[PDB]
RNA sequence: AUAUACCGCCAUCUUCAGCAAACCCUAAAAAGGUAUUAAAGUAAGCAAAAGAAUCAAACAUAAAAACGUUAGGUCAAGGUGUAGCCA
């Protein structure tokens, strides 16, 4: 099974005919959806690395 | 336990110079390197008068000896602080200088900024840098004048987050606000470069001294 | 010009 | 009809006519205005006029191990259930206008001495519920726009102090007055002065300074004589934890003049150790309570001198003829050294 | 005022505990009625038990 | 300005579903329909019919379950069923939630003459889409 | 009766580029806060932008357009505050 597969199975199971294609359902993996963020720029002592 | 922890931190402070910056530069050195050429008389600040060995044809020349009991007073307290573990920020608006002191930062194992310097960068750091950020506990003004002749905002924005300041200050400084003024040249490319590795020299031996004294005490508390 | 004063925060309407 | 009634989220909108535009540009003086009510409050799901009883929405789905059926309440009843509810919607009300009472300032219709609490907590949890703010001046200036015509803010004078010579005073504007309070309370925290008192009572020595065309001229008293000082002076004094000083205020009675004229003075000054190195000598005290008795009060930290500090014949000293008025003689105003209040 | 608010405080020549609270403990001169906005009544009663 | 269906802008304090942050411009681009029947397809009839009865079922519960509507009902029609899909808070006894379904269901049931279905999902509290 | 108590739904500048909030700075601040070979401004929301619609693609057209301005329009769409009528 891959991602094209679940966007397919996620198409017939969850049918929305919403124009803009960001507000239908998605079972994308995380690192698709959720934006990558810039992490700790410091360490515990508080030293930038 | 309590006493290893004492012995590395009080131990250094009943000693003159703990650390022996004295040998790292000395009066000959410094004149090599062309640090007692200030600016014509012209740009003479006020405050700077007290370390002006005098005026020659028009040039002040600045007294390299008060210049190197001011650097042996400037280097010792810069090791103390490196020696404990402190955040030291060279900074400079210099734009020739840029690239070796960014470069000199990284080797002493320190941070730089010689970029355009945001307004609230120290009295408003939690909004630009984040919640916790740590801030400098030591800032190094190579150069305390900005690039349209006025002072780098980092000396009074030091001064209002109580953080110590060690700067280079020529004829035409104002060294009021600066905590250890180095009297001495800033323009010239073999004074930048001197002042850089006896920074870079005394930082790294404050860091080795510290790693050896906790081996030491380390190893004493098994043994 | 008359609701400004301290008359609601001196009487404990909070 | 049923299908023209709408919600009470819709009907307390445009009852209140607080969205309406005369309320934007106070175009009424307020007065006997409305006031929201919440109409669900004591309403409990299942409860109706005829007094019926639903088994699983108002009474117990079982009693004593019995299943209850439907049930309606008598008439007596009902009535006392509709009387109980009445009493607890009347006594929601009442508490509604009880108010605690909070200390006036220097009047009753102003904000001046006017105590706001201590400064929010600070990046890692630091407290300062030691702090207490006072608002030294509460104005509503002006600023002409071109899209609001004459525009209004609050301008907050506040100053802060733990009590125990810690003080300090900023300014904070905003257009809406509890936003001055916090922006003005929160900065003052940051210009902290430390003021030197002499033995926890009073200043180290008479200071008398001009700043601006404000002139203060503080003076230093013994014990138990008391704030008699400018009511700002008063609110300031306390805050720094002085209890015992005299001070006039003239020329120009300007708010932030004085308050940063007062700071100035007060931070400035020089400690009785701080005399005693300058110049190598001991500091002496002689108090006309105790006699001829020497006190040292602070003793030179190094080396103490031998050569004895020049007493001239006749001193140079400028003095102000309002102190020395006193001692030539003349009459003092009627509104001097009146009887008042401990401050 | 604060003798008359509270009843159980009694103005006696025996309570000294309160009649040290209406004289000045450094310099030891009983406060004029102002001062501690004492009324009259009381401030007379107080300078005589005190005394 | 435009003020149809539109929740307007405050100071950033004012939470705001996602129903509600979207005007009506957005209907079937970014948020669907909360009622889906077959009376406004194309050829069809009894389209007031199906309007009015919604109506009514919207204010029926809402005085039903006061307090309790975390968002606005789904009203599906399949055939003579009728489904009402409500998102309620956890406020009332589970019991109490009980003895709703069971009333507003017959109730409706023999008041327009069809199956109806209720389905409640609770939510610990409001959803949030934005603060606006 | 009062749109000069309002909700609701709109007109207008307007497809104009601003609005509001949290901070920071000033030899005091009524306010103001930019320089890129950079000198005190900074990090987020709404609008714009993007996106979607006119069933390829573009362009275009629609839609969208904040906060305010005109006590603008509407108590007669409906609802409703205050006052008034109830043989
Ligand atoms: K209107
Ligand atoms: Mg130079
Ligand atoms: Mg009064
Ligand atoms: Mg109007
Ligand atoms: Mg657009
Ligand atoms: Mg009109
Ligand atoms: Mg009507
Ligand atoms: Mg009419
Ligand atoms: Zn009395």
């Amino acid at each position: 099974f891959a991602e094209e597969d679940i966007d397919r199975a996620i198409a017939y199971l969850f049918p929305s005919g919403l124009f803009e294609k960001r507000a239908r359902p998605m079972m994308k993996h995380p690192e698709h959806i959720f934006p990558k963020q810039r992490a700790t720029q410091w360490g515990e002592d508080g030293r930038p690395f | 336990g309590d006493d290893f922890q004492s012995r590395i931190l009080d131990t250094p402070l009943q000693h003159s110079d703990f650390f022996n910056v004295k040998e790292l530069f000395s009066v000959k050195s410094l004149f090599e390197a062309r640090v007692h050429l200030g600016h014509k008389a012209g740009c003479r600040h006020r405050f700077m008068e007290p370390y002006i060995f005098g005026n020659r044809l028009g040039q002040d020349i600045i007294d390299l000896d008060q210049t190197a009991l001011n650097l042996q007073l400037a280097l010792n307290f810069t090791a103390h602080v490196a020696y404990r573990k402190g955040i030291i920020l060279f900074v400079s608006r210099n734009r020739q200088f840029s690239h070796l002191i960014e470069t000199t930062a990284q080797a002493c194992g320190e941070y730089a900024h010689t970029r355009y310097f945001k307004g609230g960068l120290l009295t408003n750091a939690q909004l630009l840098f984040g919640p916790s950020v740590r801030l400098p506990d030591l800032i190094i003004f190579l150069h305390t004048l900005n690039n349209v002749f006025e002072p780098h905002v980092a000396v009074r924005d030091a001064a209002k987050m109580n953080i110590p300041t060690v700067g280079i200050v020529d004829t035409n400084c104002n060294p009021c606000l600066i905590t250890y003024p180095i009297p001495g040249n800033d323009d010239s490319p073999q004074a930048i470069q001197l002042f850089c590795k006896l920074f870079r020299t005394t930082i790294n031996r404050a860091k080795e001294k510290r790693r050896q004294m906790e081996a030491l005490h380390r190893l004493q508390s098994p043994k | 010009h008359r609701d400004a004063s301290p008359r609601s925060f001196l009487l404990g309407e909070e | 009809s049923f299908f023209t009634k709408l919600t009470a989220e819709e009907l307390w909108k445009g009852a209140l006519a607080e969205t309406g535009a005369g309320a934007r540009k106070g175009r009424g003086k307020r007065t006997k205005k409305k006031k929201r009510k919440d109409l669900n409050r004591g309403q409990i799901i299942g409860e109706g006029r005829s007094g019926f009883l639903w088994p699983g929405l108002n009474v117990p789905l079982i009693k004593s191990g019995v299943v209850q059926n439907i049930g309606q309440r008598s008439k007596e009843e009902q009535q006392k259930v509709e009387a109980t509810m009445v009493e607890q919607r009347e006594e929601w009300d009442r508490k509604r206008k009880i108010k605690v009472k909070r200390e006036r300032g220097w009047s009753g219709n102003t904000w001046g001495g006017v105590s706001i609490g201590p400064p929010d907590p600070g990046p890692n949890g630091e407290t300062y519920e030691d702090f207490d703010t006072r608002i030294l001046e509460v104005r509503n200036v002006f600023n002409m726009t071109a899209k609001e015509g004459r525009k209004k803010s609050v301008r907050v004078l506040v100053a802060v102090g733990n009590g125990n010579g810690a003080a300090g005073f900023a300014i904070g504007k905003a257009a809406d007055r509890g936003d001055a309070f916090r922006k003005a309370k929160n900065r003052a925290i940051h210009y902290l002065h430390y003021i030197e008192r002499y033995e926890g009572h009073t200043i180290f020595h008479d200071i008398s300074l001009r700043f601006k065309r404000t002139q203060i001229r503080m003076k230093k008293q013994p014990r138990g004589y008391g704030l008699r000082c400018h009511r700002a002076i008063i609110t300031i004094c306390r805050l720094i934890g002085i209890k015992d000083m005299y001070a006039r205020v003239t020329g120009s009675m300007n708010m932030l003049n004085l308050t940063r004229g007062l700071f100035h003075g007060l931070a400035r000054q020089e400690t009785h150790q701080h005399l005693a190195d300058k110049k190598g000598l001991h500091v002496v005290e002689f108090r006309e309570e105790c006699g001829p008795l020497p006190i040292v009060v602070a003793s030179p930290h190094g080396a103490l001198s031998k050569e004895p500090e020049p007493e001239p014949e006749v001193p140079d000293t400028k003095l102000d003829w309002q102190d020395v008025k006193a001692m030539q003689g003349l009459k003092r105003s009627v509104w001097f050294n009146l009887k008042r209040p401990a401050t | 005022c604060p003798i008359c608010r509270d009843h159980k405080l009694h103005v006696d020549f025996r309570n000294v505990k309160l009649l040290e609270q209406f004289v000045c403990a450094h310099t030891g001169i009983i406060f004029h009625a102002p001062y501690t906005g004492v009324c009259m009544k009381q401030h007379k009663k107080l300078t005589q038990a005190i005394q | 300005k435009n003020r149809a269906a539109r929740v307007r802008v405050a100071k950033g304090n004012k939470p705001v579903s996602y129903e509600e942050a979207h005007a009506p411009h957005y209907i079937a681009h970014r948020k669907g329909w909360l009622s889906l029947h077959t009376g406004n397809l194309d050829g069809e009839d009894h389209a007031a019919e199906r309007t009015l009865e919604d109506v009514f079922l919207r204010k029926f519960m809402m005085g039903t379950f006061p307090g309790c509507l975390a968002d606005q009902i789904v009203l599906k029609r399949r055939a003579n069923q009728v489904d009402i899909c409500a998102l309620v808070l956890r406020q009332l006894p589970a019991h109490k939630f009980y003895f709703l379904v069971g009333y507003s269901e017959t109730l409706l049931s023999h008041f327009y003459k069809c199956p109806v279905r209720l389905h409640l999902q609770t939510v610990p509290s409001k959803v949030v889409y934005k603060y606006i």
